[PDB]
């Protein structure tokens, strides 16, 4: 109330509320809304019941505050909340999200529009098992990927010659054709292309591929050749990956959807859009961006060997005086995979893993500036608790679970901002979208390269070009990289984020940019008796620093 | 594996090879190992019970424990002395008696005691603690002598009357050290493995060594792997 509140009679305030909220604008004022207006009047007792403009204009402000929330046709106990919002309306605006909570959006080919999917966590029970995907999800996943790739191909400027479905190749021969589909091996052992219509075989003996790509099974390829009905051999004369698209032209086809929406979200009821605040946030980002710096480290920092702790202590000594905004630690934190212990005489693997993080809480006690001012990001590597416990340090499921809470009971208390996410994770800045993804790529694309019968800077060029043209984080089949049936949408590069953190221990560091996207390639944290970590300036500038 | 514990020379340049490091791949051969050596040499004894750091000297006669006890220590020592008189007599030729008792800022004495032992004797260390590598890294002098490790971890306190049970533990370890070292000597002089690289529970190590050397004598790649519980297949 005011300094001299007066207890009102609700009947004599009822007409003033009802007229304004039921004839000009607003509707369906509840009793709790009336009580909220009553206490607000108690906060405006000055010459009230005789003061016209201020009360009505504050009611108009109430309308301008509560119209945007839902639809504003009821006012519950939250009336005090909108009163507090009035008082408060009289770096933030950035988010970090993992693959578990990413919004689900299906695709429909016959309507050429994305469709929001209700979350199983929010409407279902989920008490016993709500995370188990259903049977047909894996059936529809490759269909969705093919739909997106076909849409991208059709939207190309050059393509307005037309492609032909596989099944339409039966009755014609000795004629050239163009077609695309999944590339893989059949049950027999030959090379085949798959389409929703059907599948055919591939002839490779006279194929000239477009250089600059990693032609790997499981990748969409544009195939040009001549059909032969003598057998079933499609004699290919050239092969090329589909081209990519830039972020602005991708968004403009869907206006500006709130897929990674921080200001607003969509649901099953309606669809959402916004572009007025985008320029405002862009210009806000253009200032004091040098102050909001964020730094990442190398991959596979092991918390068992003394040298890593010494180098990390030196790095923290240099970083304590000038705390950055985000400090991201990536890679596995234990040099040995954890699994079931067959020996009861020695220290258990789980206990060793738990102790491997307790000492970190002690080392963070002498860097109160970094702890206080900078947030913490931790990303699991290849052989952390959940993965190595079944995969034994080998490759496994991509939507990796976060570090268990039972093993990180001291980092959350010593530090004020600690975040654990999946292996692929998303951060949403004011005008930037960045993803961080830790795995091995160079070896995977080197060993499984297709053989065509017939200075290190080019390998990363080919890798970036392939990963961007294909537009998927895991351009591999289900045999190599098993993926959860539903979460595959988190692995898709449909929104094509502005910057990607390609962490690869098998590739040299690089700062390439292409197709409107900028890619960074952090290396291993320690190499050849040196320690290295890299910081990125949000103004499209990079710095690399090392401490022996 | 290839050289084993029984190594010898057939150079027929000893001074030049001893001032520098002597090369192996040109001169290498393993002699027989039916008997390793006639052991007569002092021992070391450093322990830790999660502040129960302990030390004892075979040739010394004093006991001090880091931060009723003395009488219990004496009576328990005498009691298990008569209990294992037979084992004591049989293994006296390996390790050989009453001694003083003491229960002592204080945590810097490990380095001083190790220095006193180092400049008083050359002697093999028996270490027992759940923090093997931590204690190895905290004391810089422990790296300059051969060490035989007897790691038996997972020791806890009953929150009450820990003194009698810890006295039992220490006394049985001390009076079974002779049997332990006899068993290790037997296993080493049978398996052609140096004494410091062996352990009572590391029975898989002997399997690995023998199988690997017999495959190396064959034409089969060992697929040997380290720090990873997977076979090596080339990536």
């Amino acid at each position: 109330g005011n300094v001299l509140p007066v207890k009102i009679q609700p009947p004599l305030l009822r007409p003033l509320a009802y007229r304004v909220l039921s004839r000009k604008y607003g509707l369906s004022i509840k009793s709790d809304g009336l009580s909220a207006l009553a206490e607000f009047v108690g906060t405006n007792i000055g010459a009230n019941w005789r003061q016209g403009p201020a009360t009505i204009k504050f009611l108009e402000q109430f309308a301008a505050v509560w119209k945007q929330q839902e639809r504003g046709l009821f006012i519950d106990q939250s009336g005090v909340k909108e009163v507090i919002q009035e008082m408060k309306e009289r770096r933030d605006y950035f988010k970090v999200i993992n693959a578990s909570q990413q919004q689900r959006f299906s695709y429909n080919p016959h309507k050429m529009q994305f469709i929001f999917v209700p979350n199983k966590k929010q409407n279902g029970l989920g008490g016993i098992a709500g995370f188990l995907p259903d049977i047909e999800d894996k059936v529809q996943m490759f269909l969705t990927r093919y739909y997106l790739t076909n849409d991208r191909v059709m939207r190309n400027e050059n393509f307005q010659m037309s492609i032909t479905p596989i099944k339409n190749l039966l009755g014609r021969d000795a004629q050239n054709f163009l077609l695309l589909g999944l590339l893989n091996k059949n049950f027999k052992g030959n090379w085949s292309l798959e389409d929703p219509s059907g599948s055919v075989e591939i002839d490779i003996s006279q194929t000239i591929p477009t250089q600059g790509h990693y032609y790997v099974p499981g990748c969409m390829v544009l195939v040009e050749g001549i059909y032969y009905s003598v057998g079933n051999k499609f004699h290919v004369t050239s092969m090329t990956l589909p081209p990519g698209e830039r972020r602005e032209i991708t968004l403009e086809t869907i206006g500006n959807l709130d897929l990674l929406g921080i200001h607003g979200i969509s649901n099953n009821n309606f669809i959402a859009r916004l572009d007025k605040d985008l320029k405002i946030r862009l210009h806000l980002l253009e200032k004091e961006l040098t102050d909001h710096k964020f730094v990442i480290l190398g991959a596979n920092l092991f918390l068992d060997d003394l040298k890593i702790m010494t180098a990390l202590s030196k790095i923290l000594q240099k970083l304590n005086d000038d705390p950055p905004t985000l400090l991201i630690w990536q890679g596995s934190f234990t040099s040995v995979p954890v699994f079931a212990s067959m020996s009861s005489r020695n220290i258990s693997s789980s206990t060793q893993f738990k102790n491997n993080f307790d000492a970190l809480a002690t080392l963070l006690s002498r860097f109160d500036n970094l702890t206080e001012n900078t947030t913490m990001i931790f990303i699991p590597g290849p052989n952390d608790l959940w993965g190595s416990m079944v995969s034994l340090g080998a490759s496994g499921t991509l939507p990796q679970d976060p570090i268990p809470s039972a093993f990180t009971k001291k980092i959350n208390k010593v530090c004020k901002n600690v975040v654990w996410s999946s292996n692929p994770t998303r951060i949403a800045y004011l005008s930037q979208e960045i993803v961080i993804f830790r795995d091995d790529l160079s070896g995977r694309f080197k060993r499984h390269r297709l053989e065509f019968p017939f200075q290190k800077v080019q390998e990363t060029r080919k890798l970036v070009k392939t990963i961007l043209d294909q537009g998927h984080l895991s351009p591999f089949l289900d045999s190599l990289r098993p993926i959860s049936w539903d979460l595959d949408h988190t692995l898709t590069l449909c929104p094509i984020p502005s910057t990607m953190v390609l962490c690869d221990t098998t590739s040299a560091q690089f700062d390439l940019t292409y197709n409107g996207c900028k890619v960074i390639n952090p290396g291993s944290f320690i190499h050849n008796r040196r320690a290295r970590y890299m910081e990125y300036v949000p103004s499209s500038k990079k710095t690399i620093q090392e401490e022996i | 594996m290839d050289l084993g514990a029984s190594v010898t020379f057939r150079s027929k340049a000893l001074g030049k090879g001893i001032q520098q490091g002597f090369e192996m791949k040109d001169l290498s051969m393993a002699e027989n190992e039916r008997y390793l050596s006639g052991f007569s040499m002092d021992i070391g004894y450093l322990l830790h019970f999660p502040e129960f750091f302990s030390l004892f000297k075979s040739w010394g006669d004093t006991i001090t424990i880091l931060v009723i006890n003395a009488s219990s220590l004496g009576q328990i020592y005498k009691q298990m002395f008569e209990k294992k008189k037979g084992k004591i007599e049989t293994y006296s030729y390996l390790v050989d008696i009453n001694f003083e008792f003491v229960y002592f800022k204080l945590y810097r004495r490990l380095s001083q005691e190790t220095t006193k032992l180092k400049e008083e004797r050359g002697f093999l260390l028996l270490l027992q603690s759940p923090f093997i590598t931590k204690l190895l890294g905290t004391i810089r002098l422990l790296n300059q002598m051969p060490i035989v490790k007897l790691s038996l971890n997972e020791v806890l306190l009953p929150q009450l009357n820990w003194q009698p049970t810890l006295l039992k533990k220490l006394v049985n370890h001390v009076l079974s050290s002779g049997s332990w070292i006899s068993h290790l000597i037997k296993l080493s002089q049978y398996s052609n493995i140096p004494i410091c690289n062996l352990r009572l529970d590391s029975m898989d190590y002997i399997i690995d060594v023998l199988y690997a050397r017999k495959l190396k004598k064959e034409n089969i790649v060992l697929w040997w792997n380290e720090k990873a519980p997977l076979p090596d297949h080339g990536g």
